[PDB]
């Protein structure tokens, strides 16, 4: 209770704050994390770091919950959102002390953000024309998140696989849910292939294994939840019976039932068929005499992605087949990586998505992998609506900062030290990685003073040369458009927090 | 919960596994030692696996995890010669120790390694030598001088000719003739425990636990009338007098409907019978038991069978005698028949349990190692040993480059390491050259199990290395005197060395950027 | 957590105590002059006394892993000797004690120790060859040449002073069998009282059963039937049936067509035209009459082991389905009548059809010699059954050992170098098996053992030591004789197992669950 | 013998095990830590080692009696004598529970054994005597043998010039206290000095000259610490102070008559045994006469001896008794502190040896040497026989051990084989510290004694079999003889223990 309270609301995200120092940036280390499903993450973006961080303190949670806001908005580099937000509660300490209100500093720092807003599209410009775009443009600004967590050598080779997976993306549509990708354990870390459909592992297996056909060449897609097995009827299987040769009768009619159904999954001939439920080993030799490829245990977000690729559909009675429930593709290649058998769809008659085919034992590689595809269709999203980007590795805050010192130092008095105290808590970003670059942080903020002054604006911090230079003119970029919902969202949850006196547990 | 930054979690971390990794390192080479792992049920395992001691071990801090998650992909990829690798999978943590205290940052460690790594690999492929060039017969004295080297590692190696025919003619019955192809999933070793290690031969099959039932009859019948495969036949579905499963009633209203339920079954008992005598199959394998009055009357028929058998051995007697399972006994017919050469059961010890064993004379699918040994706990040791021989062949087919063993790799590729170091100068000089170094600590390890001196003979390889280029120098692991392995025969798979070393370089990238440990209860 | 782990300073140590503490219980159990051993249970209150470790080390609990290979070998000891086994624990304890002795002196590495028993095993396997003597080409000495074998291989329980009673048991029972090594078909039987030499060896079967009514108790020219279906418990069913009905007239009448199911049951067991009948379960009281009723014996209660052993040793055939009478085959026995041995009075069977099979009367005085009598006949016509295979022997009692140790000399000067250091210990360890032997009887283990070495160097391969008189005997005119088979197994399985406990350099201990 | 004895074998093995690090010459120095006072001591000397170790077994706690035996005896090689004993108990363990023989007739074995090992060092003994000009020269490389076996052999060419010249002066003297060590902390083991005289870690008085020559040294037990003590249950009985202050006064001036007395004597230099009162002090300055105090007793039984003066307590005539003279009394700082150096004393009586080291464990554990070695140089010129050590004194023992085997024959050459077993074990045991090859080094030398070489032995330096008379390896006959005969002796009491009785503790 009293400011007391606030100090113990700051330090239980000053742990969080903590530990996701190492996360921003690409010479920025990783941190180990256990949770409760055995799951060890090693990443370098707080994306999912914040999801499975176990949360002590209950005013922790508020910084938990703008996380999944700026998770499906930007996804990548959101890290620095709590930190930064971590800091303006972290330099309210001395504020505290003072009787400065929490909406005074509340006032403070909106003015802050209402004008960074407006300075976000003063400082980038409308790139366009014939300079870099598709193809071009989007490998640039690819290649700065993903390169800057994991492999950092190989990544001319695996970023770009993955840029080219992206280019399959058009305008007109720009489907959200096109990211859907699978996991593939096992294989070398710096091998991958495409595929630009959805692919299913076996998961089970029978004795006629070795007897499917893998490769296909002009098969016929079939959706179908009907479960083969011998088991008992839906409700209620009692039957009334009289004479002695009808008991066997019934034995013939289970058999029947079951064996016409048998038929009429081969009457129809698409050579792709596909169970929702599990497929038992009593279908398996009748229908491995017609050699159609068959897959059970299917997810049922694996059969939806096939409903939206070839226009297909599940349906419980064979007789009611449509002509269109019966789809097409391209080609069939089925691929068996360590034992293990992959169906591959190529050539649907809609496809946009591209589902990537990792390699490796590694189950944490792919959080990041499926995080830098969540951030490749934020950059296809955002270079449409409005076109232009910013310079990348972090440097374009810093420009941002002085003008904020500029303008408040002759506004309303005591407005410059909160506004001031904004522009300092900016300056965290590239402390951070000077710290974690065995750099000078001393040396490199007093040269970008006169690098965002009389150095124009451009001018970003290069980390391979240990030196000061344009990012802009090294065609690295960062999104512009991903700054302007990540400054806006930590300003309103640092004054919430600010705001609370007490806390209340019951029990 | 505990508080651990700065060097506290950067380096007790990594010297943690660095002291667990070096209670195996004893075990590294055919002069290792063997030692025992009690289970948490009370069991007791002894080998000296890398990978099956640490999969089984329950350690305390995290990294144990980043061990077996490598050796989960190295079974799936390489898993050659286990003993041997799992050693240098843990020497590139303890160099960068050294590299840390020197002031150099540990991304800059780990991506120091990456960059040599693709230049030692290149430098490996200059002394390959290609296997695939000759015919088959000399592939098959390649496998012969390789089987001696690579098949032999753990305990047994006392005498290695009774083993030896055993994995090369397993890969010779499943082959391409133009030696491009692999199966390891058909070929499954069963060993019992009996006789003397050296009666290991080879038949091919698979070995029920489950013995002709009704010992009212022949314990094998070795040959046909009917010939062609003896006619193996196998029911999917429960064998049982005809009932339904499902829920239902009987109502009797006379005497005639009680009798009728009498001669129901027994109107079956010789329907079931006649339709296995009509296609006059021998061997019929019922997977869930039999019926009681139906126990005889294979014996009158003169039809052996069994009960219990699990699923997964009746997937390859299918694949093997080149049949199908019978789904139903309305699907019954002779096309599903199979193809068993010869048929018997063992006699084991004196009473135990007799042990069936089918076996196909000519080419099957499943080719199997009949194995038994005098030792109980060398069962599941052999076993494993030979298991990885499949992918030693497959690391040979795959991969047709194959460079001499004994340690003389990373012997070769540290004289280039060290001289593209000062090309790059820099920090990364030596970063580049602790990279080699740490590699310069296998074969002064493989010399400490065998006590001789490491250095002097690690002095001795690089200055023979120099005058000539031939890698056929290396470190002696057995004592056999002079350091050529080119007259011992020592060679090993050049994918095998390649990968086991790149994904480890690759693991280890991301281990030394670990700063913080964090963990939660499940 | 609370894992305990030992380096190789203190799992060297512990693991070979481990062996020699648990390791001298059997070292007196050694050749017919062994001792015995007692085990107190925690459960039930019950005892083991016998000779063979099989039943004694395997209950005893120890958390030393060293012997735990030990008790998983000795299935492969019972499955070929089975008498006396307890040797290859004790060699083997004498193999980790000579190389931690070989350790603690010479100080090479343990691999090269192991090297050395490797190249020793292969001067053992050339001495057993070379003195292999087949006499089963003359079939006169052959027959008489077993009772030889089976005076070695029958001395194991402390009721071995009645061997020459129980001699001819074996003798005859082995040529019944002619290539049997089953022990289903071997029939054996306990009884308890009477002397210890009353047990005999009687041709036919011995029933522990009896006659439940009527049925007469002497039984001539009667043709024997076994059948597994059910009679005690009758209607039993196991259908998806419900019984439902109007009124208790149509009630009666299901336990009527239960007669009339019985009545033509009985039917076709009287179309077979036997006067004895079998069954696996009981007999209900409706059948039991009518088989007194048309002249039918009666037998009841045969349990899965039981059953087999009825057709087994007289040569019928289990029957089921007596839809088909024509179709299977009837026991016979020339008299069947019910005999009295001890307290329980029993069935006796005379004139089985088939001799293929024998059964064994054991009568004893105490409850302790039946098990013990058992673990004695446990390998008995089996081990004779192997020497049937397998006719190359050797004489054994302990000189065997002694002539490999000269094999083992001999190759030792070929090899030299510094690898013959655990070949010599491979030597010495060896002659120490029959000093153990000689410490159980209490003679003098030092100068009948100088003389028995210096005996073999001097070319003489039929010397041996002498049980009874203490003395140098030769093996020929005491009948010791034991087949190649039998000890290349115990020579060889017990350096296998000794090269994987000289390789354990660590001793982990997990917590308990 | 089962449960009889148990823990007398294995238990005394394994406290030899502990030790056998330490010895022979490459060995090892093993660190005593106590458990109170939170002290430590290095000693490689098992007479240290076995008494501050707690030891269960009573059989144990026997080796320690047996140990101050050749501590005083010898104090030197003191390990392998309860090592010796060890391996006795180690082939007891067969001969009497395997070979089943009765352990009074193994004890009989060894009784035979001894005695035919006490024919074997007489006879292989070497006569080193009368003429001391090559006796001197060869105690140079006799002592090296037995000087150093700890890891500060780098002195021992720098102290075989000065243990040599140290009995020189003694000319005869087989006491121990006429030699003087001196410990002193920092510096070098090459730093020792050896001058003839003694230096003392006192000092002077405060205006007492620092260079007097020709001083005249005389020392006494009085007490000068204040008045008279006089007789026990004493009083002054006076009228007022004016009588006290006098006798307190008074006895000032009478104490000063008794120091006339001393400038009677003409001496130049005064040695009090008790402290000294200022007053008493300073009439020592007019009269020009250095004063010495605060020795509790050997303080002024070690200046004696250098001196060769006499204790005066009467002070009554200065014609008999002695006068001692010493030409260069001057204070000589060495070190931190500063010393009182004599020289040019009157005889040869006495001779003081100064050694400098860096660590204090090295000035005490070293002492030890030096100490024991002048007792070999004593016992040389007493016992004239020497013999060869390094290994080899054991193979000629094991051939005279064999030789009588043959003779007994019966089932005691067993127990007679098995002493030449132990003898075979200590060479082993010797050679074990070094990390050289057992086969191949006793082979060598068991061999060579067979064929009638008896100079080759153990060389632990090269590693091979060299001449011991070209190395310099010669033990005395005294030593050898009370090693094997007190060892041979040791096991004989342990073997006839075939009971065990433990008593209640207290």
């Amino acid at each position: 209770q009293g400011k007391g309270q606030i100090i113990s609301n700051i330090n239980a995200c000053v742990a969080v704050q903590e530990a996701l120092k190492p996360t921003l940036g690409p010479l920025g280390s990783d941190i180990l994390i256990v949770t409760s499903n055995q799951k060890t993450t090693i990443s370098n973006d707080g994306a999912t770091i914040l999801k499975l961080l176990d949360v002590v303190h209950p005013a922790a949670k508020t910084l938990v919950d703008i996380s999944r806001a700026q998770d499906a908005e930007v996804g990548d580099g959101t890290t620095s959102v709590t930190i930064l937000a971590g800091e303006l509660m972290k330099e309210a300490k001395p504020f505290l002390e003072e009787g400065i209100s929490s909406h005074l500093i509340m006032k403070g720092y909106r003015k802050a953000v209402s004008l960074a807003v407006e300075k976000i599209n003063e400082l980038a410009v409308d790139i366009t024309s014939e300079k870099s775009s598709g193809r071009e443009l989007l490998e640039r600004c690819a290649r700065t998140a993903m390169s800057s967590k994991l492999i950092h050598n190989n990544a001319d080779f695996f970023v770009k696989m993955c840029v080219d997976a992206v280019l399959s993306l058009d305008r007109n549509d720009l489907d959200d849910k096109l990211i859907g990708i699978k996991k593939i354990p096992g294989g070398a870390m710096e091998e991958s292939l495409f595929i630009n459909g959805v692919a299913f592992k076996k998961t089970f297996s029978y004795a006629g294994f070795e007897q499917q056909p893998k490769k296909f060449n002009n098969p016929k897609i079939l959706s179908l939840n009907v479960e083969l097995e011998l088991k008992a009827e839906k409700d209620n299987a009692e039957v009334r019976v009289e004479h002695v040769e009808d008991y066997q009768a019934i034995v013939d009619a289970e058999w029947q039932l079951i064996f016409e159904k048998l038929r009429q999954v081969e009457e129809t001939g698409a050579n792709i068929v596909l169970s929702k439920l599990p497929i038992g080993d009593l279908a398996t030799q009748f229908f491995a005499d017609r050699n159609i490829f068959c897959a059970g245990r299917v997810s049922a977000d694996d059969m939806n992605r096939v409903i939206q690729a070839v226009g297909g559909s599940i349906q419980s009675t064979t007789s009611d087949i449509k002509p269109e429930h019966l789809g097409t593709c391209a080609l069939f290649e089925e691929m068996q990586i360590g034992s293990e058998r992959y169906n591959l769809f190529q050539g649907c008659p809609q496809a946009k998505t591209c589902t990537l085919l990792l390699r490796g034992g590694a189950e944490q590689v792919i959080a990041e992998v499926e995080r830098s595809l969540h951030d490749a269709i934020m950059i296809v999203k955002r270079a449409l609506q409005n076109k232009l980007i910013v310079a990348g590795g972090g440097a374009t805050e810093m420009e941002v900062s002085k003008c904020l010192r500029d303008y408040s130092k002759t506004i309303a008095g005591k407005q410059q030290m909160i506004i001031n105290a904004f522009a300092k808590a900016l300056e965290v970003i590239p402390r951070q990685l000077c710290e974690n670059a065995g750099f000078d942080a001393i040396e490199i903020l007093n040269k970008l003073r006169l690098a965002h002054s009389k150095g124009e604006k451009w001018y970003g911090v290069v980390f391979e040369t240990e030196n000061i230079g344009d990012n802009f003119a090294k065609f690295v970029w960062e999104p512009a458009l991903v700054k302007i919902n990540a400054l806006n969202s930590a300003t309103e949850a640092t004054n919430l927090i600010l705001s609370v006196d007490e806390t209340i547990t019951n029990k | 919960k505990k508080r651990q930054h700065g060097l506290e979690a950067k380096k007790s971390h990594i010297l943690a596994a660095r002291s667990v990794a070096s209670i195996i390192k004893t075990s590294l080479g055919p002069r290792g030692l063997d030692k025992i792992l009690i289970s948490p049920d009370g069991e007791i395992t002894i080998t000296n696996d890398g990978a099956t001691i640490l999969s089984q071990m329950e350690l305390d801090n995290e990294i144990a995890k980043l061990l077996v998650q490598l050796s989960k992909s190295q079974d799936d990829e390489i898993g050659d010669g286990t003993t041997g690798v799992v050693v240098l999978a843990s020497a590139l943590l303890d160099q960068a120790l050294e590299l840390i205290q020197k002031g150099i940052h540990p991304i800059k460690i780990a991506n120091g390694f990456d960059e040599a790594a693709k230049l030692a690999i290149s430098k490996l492929e200059e002394t390959c030598d290609d296997i695939s060039a000759s015919n088959d017969e000399l592939f098959r004295d390649f496998l012969l001088r390789a089987a001696k080297t690579s098949l032999g590692s753990k305990i047994v190696s006392k005498d290695h000719d009774r083993f030896a025919e055993m994995a090369v003619e397993a890969v010779i019955n499943v082959m391409d003739k133009d030696r491009k192809d692999v199966d390891f999933d058909l070929i499954k070793m069963q060993g019992r425990v009996g006789g003397s290690i050296s009666d290991s031969k080879l038949i091919n099959g698979v070995i029920l636990d489950k013995d002709f039932s009704h010992p009212q009859m022949p314990k094998c019948v070795l040959p046909k009338e009917g010939s062609d495969g003896v006619k193996l036949a196998i029911l999917t579905c429960p064998f049982e007098p005809p009932k339904p499963k499902t829920k239902h009633k009987l109502d009797i209203s006379s005497v005639e409907e009680y009798q009728k339920l009498q001669t129901y079954e027994q109107d079956k008992f010789k329907e079931m019978i006649d339709d296995v005598k009509k296609a006059g199959a021998d061997v019929v394998i019922c997977q869930w038991g039999f019926d009681d009055e139906a126990n005889h009357l294979l014996l009158q028929n003169d039809l052996p069978a069994v009960r219990w058998v699990g699923g997964q051995e009746l997937e390859h007697i299918a694949i093997s005698t080149n049949g199908r399972i019978v789904p139903r006994f309305q699907d019954l017919s002779k096309d599903k028949l199979g193809t068993c050469s010869r048929i018997y059961e063992q006699e084991f010890g004196t009473t135990k349990d007799r042990m069936l064993i089918i076996e196909q004379s000519k080419e099957t699918k499943t080719v199997t190692c009949f194995v038994r040994g005098s030792n109980k706990m060398i069962v599941d040791e052999a076993e494993r040993a030979l298991h990885d021989s499949l992918c030693v062949v497959r690391n040979l087919v795959k991969d047709s480059r194959v460079v001499y063993g004994g340690g003389a790799a990373e012997v070769t590729m540290s004289l280039a390491v060290s001289e593209e170091a000062d090309k790059q100068r820099g920090i990364d000089q030596y970063a580049f050259r602790g990279f080699a170094q740490a590699l310069d600590t296998i074969p002064m390890t493989l010399a400490e199990n065998s006590g001789l001196d490491p250095i002097g003979t690690l002095s001795t390889l690089k200055s023979k290395q120099l005058k000539e280029k031939i890698s056929n120098i290396g470190v002696d692991c057995l004592g056999y005197g002079s350091n050529d392995m080119k007259e011992l025969f020592v060679v090993d798979p050049f994918i095998g060395k390649k990968q086991q070393i790149l994904l480890a370089t690759q693991l280890c990238r991301m281990i030394l950027k670990i700063d913080n440990v964090i963990i939660s209860g499940k | 957590d609370q894992v305990t782990e030992e380096r190789a300073e203190n799992a060297r140590l512990s693991a070979f105590v481990g062996a020699i503490a648990v390791g001298d219980l059997v070292k007196s159990t050694l050749g017919p002059k062994g001792m015995d051993k007692l085990l107190q249970s925690a459960s039930s209150n019950t005892c083991m006394v016998t000779n063979d470790g099989a039943t004694i080390l395997k209950s005893i609990p120890l958390d030393n892993p060293a012997a735990k290979v030990l008790v998983n070998i000795s299935k492969v000891q019972d499955d070929e000797v089975g008498d006396g086994t307890t040797s290859v624990t004790v060699l083997s304890a004498e193999l980790l004690r000579e190389a931690e002795k070989l350790i603690d002196q010479s100080k090479i590495h343990p691999q090269t120790i192991i090297e050395g028993y490797r190249l020793a095993s292969a001067a053992a396997l050339d001495a057993l060859t070379k003195a292999a003597v087949d006499n089963s080409h003359d079939k006169t000495m052959f027959r008489e040449d077993l009772i030889h074998i089976a005076k070695t291989t029958l001395s194991s329980k402390i009721l071995s002073q009645d061997k020459d009673h129980f001699a001819e048991l074996a003798t005859n029972a082995i040529l019944r069998l002619k290539g049997s090594t089953n022990l289903e078909h071997i029939q054996i039987i306990k009884i308890l009282g009477g002397k210890l030499s009353d047990s005999f060896l009687d041709e036919g079967f011995i029933l522990a059963k009896k006659f439940g009514n009527n049925q007469p108790k002497r039984i001539e020219n009667a043709k024997i039937l076994i059948a597994n279906t059910t009679l005690d418990t009758d209607k039993v069913k196991i259908f998806g049936t419900k019984f439902k009905v109007d009124s208790t007239a149509k009630l009666a009448q299901l336990e009527k067509a239960e007669r009339e199911k019985m009545k033509n049951k009985i039917a076709k067991i009287s179309k077979f035209g036997i006067n004895t009948f079998i069954n696996r379960q009981l007999i209900y009281d409706y059948p039991e009459q009518l088989f007194t009723d048309l002249g039918i014996n009666s037998i009841e209660h045969a349990d899965f082991e039981g059953v087999e052993r009825l057709a087994l040793v007289t040569g019928g055939e289990v029957v089921s389905t007596f839809d088909e009478p024509s179709k299977c085959k009837l026991g016979e026995c020339d008299v069947i009548e019910e005999i009295m041995l001890g307290e329980q009075p029993f069935l006796k069977f005379s004139g089985c059809k088939a001799g293929e099979a024998c059964t064994i009367v054991l009568r004893g005085a105490t409850d302790q010699t039946l098990d013990e009598a058992e673990r004695s006949l446990h390998d008995a016509l089996s081990v004779l059954s192997q020497t049937t295979k397998e006719t190359r022997t050797v004489l054994g009692g302990g000189c065997a050992e002694m002539v490999m140790s000269k094999a083992v000399d001999t190759e030792a000067q070929n090899i030299d170098g510094k690898k013959s250091l655990a070949v010599e210990a491979f030597a010495r360890a060896l002659r120490q098996l029959p000093t153990i032997l000689a410490d159980n009887a209490g003679f003098d283990s030092s100068e009948l053992v100088s003389k028995l070495r210096s005996s073999i160097y001097n070319g003489i391969s039929t010397s041996g030591l002498d049980l009874n008189n203490g003395t140098i005997a030769d093996m020929r005119q005491l009948g010791i004789v034991e087949s190649y088979k039998l000890k290349r197994a115990v020579v060889s399985s017990a350096s296998e197992a000794a090269e994987v406990l000289l390789r354990v350099d660590n001793i982990i201990r997990a917590r308990p669950r």
